[PDB]
């Protein structure tokens, strides 16, 4: 009674990362709309340096545990 | 980027291929190739996102390896013949190595897996530049040594490229990957004819560029980077639909459009040289391209996919992006078959 | 008067229209001149 | 001369094999690219010197110049890669599979 | 000369234009907190431009004739219907929220364009940075769905990061009973149906997510209603604010240029609002979409490009 | 205009009289919300009214600083802001209320 | 032969000193003596963790400047040319390009260190 036009079910065929799917690729996901990917935060670890007590610049009895980047 | 950096990098990108084409010395041609690689890398890594860095690293590794093998070919030729240009008596293995490495640079299958990822991980304008301009410098060198190339190896690369690109384009649902695989297929076609008549290779390269550039401009018009995204064209920008359809069909190769002339003339020459088996296989397998283009046409122009409410607001705004070159190149790439004799 | 925001193409770019029309007429004039000159040269070289 | 050139050819071939066969670290691959460059430089310089073709000895120095430029670009890419994925392991460089 | 790299090179440098009062100030608060009252006076005193809060018809008003358009063209969403029936099965709730977020995005782009072009600060009643409070209230009530929330969050993730945050954030704090009484006093029959639970969720969002997050990147100035009265006090506080701790400090000419280029092309601003995620509330459908689009392009002055509609009054088309 | 303030980190104020009037008037406004019997209200209002009167009287910055006896006008401004913030905190606390509890019998006895 | 001889003698002398040092003194080896040193208190992590470099940009710029020194070094022989105009012009161009590159990296806060 009216020209059939594509519906949500029809349009979701062309939504997967690959269209003709496979067992290998079933775990793939569509790429993000903008190229940015929500990546797990990188926990930036900074070196820990004693800097004493036995240090020429530590006045003899300081354990100034330093957290350094570079 | 600031104006100075833009000017310098774009000048280097323009210079590279110019140096390669205008240089006689093979090493200066290699210098042109190196210029192109180094200058393109930053433009690729402009967006500074993980995908951009991934693609840039892949491109750099692959291209650097290929360029080193090319330089080996040049150096061994120097040892053999005391000169800096391949001569008629250069060793077949040296020439085959040059052929391999230029194939890997260009993206021909089997040396093709790198290309689709690089095209997927980068913006559309850089996709255009990479899939068009960066192919000029490598093809020039081969055109300069077409008498010497091995038809067996070149036809293996051509047939494999056609088959792999045609098969690959079917599955992909990403526009950039689709363009990459179309590039691989058309590259198989360009290389198939190089041993026999290089002018047809140039013809096909120009047809491919005139067909591809406007497609990338059309995609950029709305950043439509997926089949679903392009499906909303009928609402976001309706007028462009006719060109998108006709240009896709032309790239497929349906006769009445320009995109036929490359395949037709290439088959003509190949059969003139008695390459019937290869020509028939290539012509057969160059139809899956038409299939996975017809699917895009179905999705965009011949049906109306479900649309989005917010597009109502888009309808209110005004847009100014379609340049004059889109119109000119689209018409020139779809309605120029009648003038074919002048092109060949 | 109607648009809340003045349209970008509100008025003709008279420099643009003049350049376009002048270039068009120049191309036509040069083309006809070259056609006549080339016909004359062809006849001269081929002895009419 | 001929044995030396054969040995240099084998050196370049081994470096290229190492380049094409990855092993977790990107900086190592860059180093293999360097090794190939060095072998080529030596081959070119040896050829020029043995031919007494002094007009060709600028070419090797240009080889070095452009190889250094490429290495610099590679190291910058490494900087970006580490600033993202925390290290330089190439396994994490697989986002574009889909 | 439309702003481009050439214009930037030959001049049109933003840092040159930025002055003392080239800032972005955004009022915030629960409904009927006096936001417009405070904002109009702030703008008039500090010499800045006032931006009325974005509504359903903001785009219709800003483009073309400027008269409000039929709801079919303007979003097919109704605040009146939202209040009369929150848990409607026609997706009115989330359609309203998404349309309003997109409108706020457009208004923010316009205000940023003005600020970067002429260096005149802008006063905004609410911002895309604060729009999520209403969505959180809706979800906390049984109005909208987790998938609608996911769609909204994804669109915000895609759009918000591109732009710069407001320079100063003013939150006019009014308690739930007080706002309820003010709503009763205003006496809009649909508005009166609002629930104190909904208002309380709005306040909880505003004080648990918004102000905490904003404090990292902008100067915050919390007030009560009695402080909000008398704009001169708020204006004075803003006048003597010392500005630091923000992304605005790392900008330069060639960052403002690219931000301005992004903002200047409105379609590029709204690009990600139309992502093809098929949410049943927002999926219009081909036939209705075509009907609406054809009618819109049949509306007077919307058939052709701005400067090209002759029925409207445009002239000299044959040389344009 | 002052070249600098001796104290490091304190920026010279271009509009000291207006800033001081703003701060003192605001604090006067805050103190109204306190109970009238609030000793804080009474004393702080006395102090603020005195300072505001001197601010209005003397226009010269140097002589106004001499009058205010706070040192640099920038420091005076800083102290005014501190007073405003403390007034808000006291409003929250309600210190005017009676003693919360009595000490144990001999908590403050010494020598023990 | 002479350069080889002198360098080999140097190598042998250094190695002999190392061997004397490692095989003469009385050795008492235990774990505390053999563990790393950090100012009296045991280490809190390995010394092989990443150690961010705040001068990476100038490192790569040092590569480039080393190659430009490479381009410059032939000058003592070049100056003997008969095309002095071209030689001098090209050297001036090269040095000017070096200077302009340095100026750009300076003005873009490149020689400064990340924090
Ligand atoms: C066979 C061998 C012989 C060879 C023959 C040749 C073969 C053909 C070669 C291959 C063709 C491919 C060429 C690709 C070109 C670049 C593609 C691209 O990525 O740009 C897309 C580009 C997008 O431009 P846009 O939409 O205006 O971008 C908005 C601008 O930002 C709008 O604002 P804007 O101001 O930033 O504009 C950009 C700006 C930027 O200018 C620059 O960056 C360079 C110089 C800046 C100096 C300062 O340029 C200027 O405005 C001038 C500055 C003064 O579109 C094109 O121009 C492609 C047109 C197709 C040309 C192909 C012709 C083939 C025949
Ligand atoms: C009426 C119909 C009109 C049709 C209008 C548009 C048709 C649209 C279809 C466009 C795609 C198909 C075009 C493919 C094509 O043009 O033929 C391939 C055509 C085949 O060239 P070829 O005959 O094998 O020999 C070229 C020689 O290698 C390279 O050297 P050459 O000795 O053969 O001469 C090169 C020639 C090239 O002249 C051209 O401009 C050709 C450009 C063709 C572009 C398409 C028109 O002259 C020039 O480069 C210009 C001289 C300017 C300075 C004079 C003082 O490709 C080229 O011409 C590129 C060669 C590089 C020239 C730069
Ligand atoms: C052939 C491939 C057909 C692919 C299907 C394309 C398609 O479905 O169109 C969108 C269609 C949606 O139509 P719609 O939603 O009613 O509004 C689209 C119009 O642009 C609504 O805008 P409008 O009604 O205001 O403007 C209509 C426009 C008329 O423009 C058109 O819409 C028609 C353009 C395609 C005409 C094809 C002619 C076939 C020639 C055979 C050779 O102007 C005219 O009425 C007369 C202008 C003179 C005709 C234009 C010819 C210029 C291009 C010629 C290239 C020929 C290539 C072949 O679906
Ligand atoms: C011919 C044999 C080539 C050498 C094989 C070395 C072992 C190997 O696995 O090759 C691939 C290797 C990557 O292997 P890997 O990342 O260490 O993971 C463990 C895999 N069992 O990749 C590599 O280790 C690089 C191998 C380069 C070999 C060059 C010299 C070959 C001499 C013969
Ligand atoms: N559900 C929902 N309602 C909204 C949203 N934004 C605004 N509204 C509603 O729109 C109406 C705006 O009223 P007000 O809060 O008073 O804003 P205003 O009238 O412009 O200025 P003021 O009176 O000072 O507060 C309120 O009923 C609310 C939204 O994002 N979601």
């Amino acid at each position: 009674a009216r020209q059939w036009q594509p519906d949500i079910e029809w349009a979701e065929q062309f939504s997967g990362a690959v269209m003709y799917p496979s067992k290998e690729t079933a775990h793939w996901k569509p790429p993000p709309w903008n190229d940015v990917d929500i990546l797990k935060e990188k926990a930036v670890t900074n070196m820990t340096l004693n800097f004493g007590p036995q240090h020429p610049a530590a006045h003899g009895v300081l354990r100034l545990v330093l957290e350094l980047s570079g | 980027m600031n104006p100075i950096t833009l000017a310098i990098i774009y000048f280097t990108i323009f210079l590279g291929p110019v140096i390669t084409m205008s240089s006689t010395n093979l090493m200066l041609m290699w210098v042109g190739l190196e210029f192109s690689l180094l200058a393109i890398i930053p433009m690729l890594i402009n967006k500074k996102n993980p995908r951009s860095t991934e693609a840039a690293t892949k491109y750099f590794v692959t291209q650097a390896t290929a360029s080193m093998i090319i330089l080996l070919a040049i150096v061994l030729n120097y040892k053999q013949l005391g000169t800096w240009m391949f001569q008629q008596q250069t060793n077949g293995l040296i020439l085959n190595m040059t052929l391999m490495a230029l194939s890997m640079k260009l993206g021909l299958a089997p040396f093709h897996f790198w290309l689709p990822e690089v095209t997927q991980g980068i913006p559309l304008h850089m996709g255009l530049i990479l899939l068009t301009w960066q192919k000029i410098a490598p093809l020039s060198i081969l055109i300069q040594i077409y008498p010497l190339l091995n038809s067996t190896i070149i036809l293996m690369l051509a047939i494999t490229s056609i088959f792999m690109g045609a098969w690959g384009g079917l599955n992909q649902t990403q526009m950039r990957k689709i363009m990459a695989y179309s590039s691989i297929a058309h590259m198989g076609w360009m290389l198939a004819i190089l041993p026999y008549n290089p002018s047809l290779t140039l013809l096909n390269l120009m047809i491919y560029i005139i067909l591809t550039a406007p497609m990338f401009m059309a995609l950029m018009l709305n950043n439509s980077m997926t089949i679903n995204s392009i499906s909303l064209l009928w609402n976001k920008t309706p007028a462009m639909l006719t060109m998108i359809s006709l240009m896709l069909l032309s790239l497929g190769g349906l006769p009445p459009l320009t995109g036929f002339l490359p395949k037709w003339i290439i088959i003509t020459e190949l059969m003139k040289n008695n390459c019937l088996i290869m020509a028939t296989l290539m012509a057969m397998m160059a139809l899956l391209n038409l299939f996975f283009y017809t699917r895009l046409i179905y999705s965009t122009s011949l049906t109306m996919f479900p649309t989005n409410n917010n597009s109502k607001m888009m309808t209110h705004q005004t847009k100014t992006k379609p340049n004059l070159m889109f119109s000119t190149l689209a018409i020139m790439s779809t309605m120029t078959l009648p003038l074919a004799p002048q092109l060949i | 008067k109607f648009y809340v925001r003045e349209p970008v193409n509100a008025k003709p770019n008279w420099l643009a229209v003049g350049l376009s029309v002048g270039a068009s007429v120049f191309m036509w004039i040069y083309l006809i001149q070259t056609h006549n000159e080339d016909v004359l040269e062809y006849k001269r070289r081929n002895g009419l | 001369m001929p044995s030396t050139f054969f040995n240099l050819t084998m050196a370049f071939s081994l470096s290229l094999l190492g380049t094409l066969m990855f092993r977790s670290h990107l900086m190592s691959t860059l180093l293999c690219l360097e090794g190939m460059v060095l072998s080529l430089f030596i081959m070119t310089s040896v050829t020029s010197l043995n031919s007494n073709s002094m007009s060709s000895m600028p070419i090797p120095i240009t080889i070095l110049v452009f190889a250094a430029c490429e290495a610099a670009v590679g190291l910058a890419l490494l900087v970006k890669v580490s600033n993202t994925y925390g290290t330089d392991y190439v396994q994490n460089l697989n986002l574009l599979q889909c | 000369l439309r702003y481009g790299l050439l214009a930037a090179i030959l001049g049109d440098k933003t840092t040159k234009k930025l002055h003392e009062y080239s800032r972005v100030i955004t009022v915030d608060g629960n409904i009927c907190s006096g936001k417009n009252k405070l904002a109009k006076e702030i703008a008039q005193q500090l010499g800045m431009k006032h931006y009325p809060e974005a509504g359903i018809q903001y785009s219709s008003t800003t483009t073309g004739d400027g008269r409000p358009l039929d709801i079919e063209f303007s979003g097919s969403c109704s605040l009146e219907k939202f209040y009369d029936d929150p848990k409607s099965n026609d997706g009115n709730s989330y359609r309203l929220q998404s349309w309003l977020y997109a409108s706020r995005l457009l208004q923010y782009a316009d205000a940023l364009e003005h600020l970067l072009s002429t260096g005149q600060g802008v006063v905004l009643e609410r911002s895309i940075y604060s729009d999520f409070v209403f969505l959180e209230a809706m979800y906390n009530q049984g109005y909208i769905r987790k998938q609608c929330v996911d769609h909204y969050n994804e669109i915000k993730r895609l759009t918000l990061p591109e732009y710069l945050p407001p320079h100063a954030v003013i939150y006019i704090d009014v308690p739930v009973p007080e706002v309820q009484s003010r709503i009763q006093k205003k006496g809009d029959p649909h508005e009166m149906k609002v629930t104190s639970a909904y208002l309380q969720d709005i306040e909880n969002a505003y004080k648990k997510t918004f102000l905490p997050k904003m404090s990292e990147m902008c100067e915050v100035l919390v007030y009560d209603s009695w402080e909000a009265e008398d704009p001169t006090k708020v204006v004075e506080d803003i006048e003597y604010l010392k500005y630091n701790k923000g992304p605005w400090l790392k900008q330069d000419d060639w960052t403002f240029h690219y931000l301005r280029m992004l903002v200047q092309d409105k379609t590029e601003v709204l690009n990600y609002t139309t992502i093809p995620v098929y949410l049943p509330e927002i999926t219009i459908g081909a036939h209705q979409g075509s009907r609406i689009y054809n009618s819109f392009r049949e509306l007077p002055g919307r058939k052709y490009a701005p400067g090209y509609n002759a029925e409207v009054g445009d002239k000299w088309i044959w040389l344009k | 205009l002052k070249k600098t303030t001796g104290l490091v980190g304190l920026a010279v104020c271009d509009t000291p009289h207006e800033r001081l009037t703003i701060l003192y008037t605001k604090t006067l406004d805050i103190l109204k919300h306190f109970p009238k019997h609030a000793a804080y209200r009474k004393y702080t209002e006395q102090i603020t009214n005195e300072k505001l009167d001197m601010v209005k009287a003397e226009p010269d910055v140097k002589k106004l600083e001499a009058l205010l006896q706070g040192g640099e006008v920038e420091e005076v401004i800083l102290q005014a802001e501190k007073e405003l913030s403390l007034a808000r905190k006291m409003l929250k606390w309600k210190p005017w209320e009676p003693l919360v509890e009595e000490p144990p019998a001999n908590q403050w006895k010494w020598p023990i | 032969m002479n350069l080889y001889t002198v360098i080999f003698i140097n190598i042998l002398l250094s190695l002999t000193l190392i061997l004397v040092a490692f095989w003469l003194p009385q050795m008492n080896l235990y774990s505390e003596k053999a563990n790393p040193y950090e100012c009296g208190f045991d280490p809190t992590s390995s010394a092989r963790l990443p150690f961010s470099m705040k001068f990476f940009l100038v490192a790569i710029t040092f590569l480039l400047f080393d190659l430009e020194i490479a381009l410059l070094l032939p000058l003592p022989w070049a100056i003997q040319t008969i095309k002095t105009s071209t030689m001098m012009i090209m050297a001036f161009i090269l040095v000017t390009i070096l200077s302009l590159g340095l100026a750009y990296e300076w003005t873009q806060k490149g020689l400064e260190w990340t924090e």
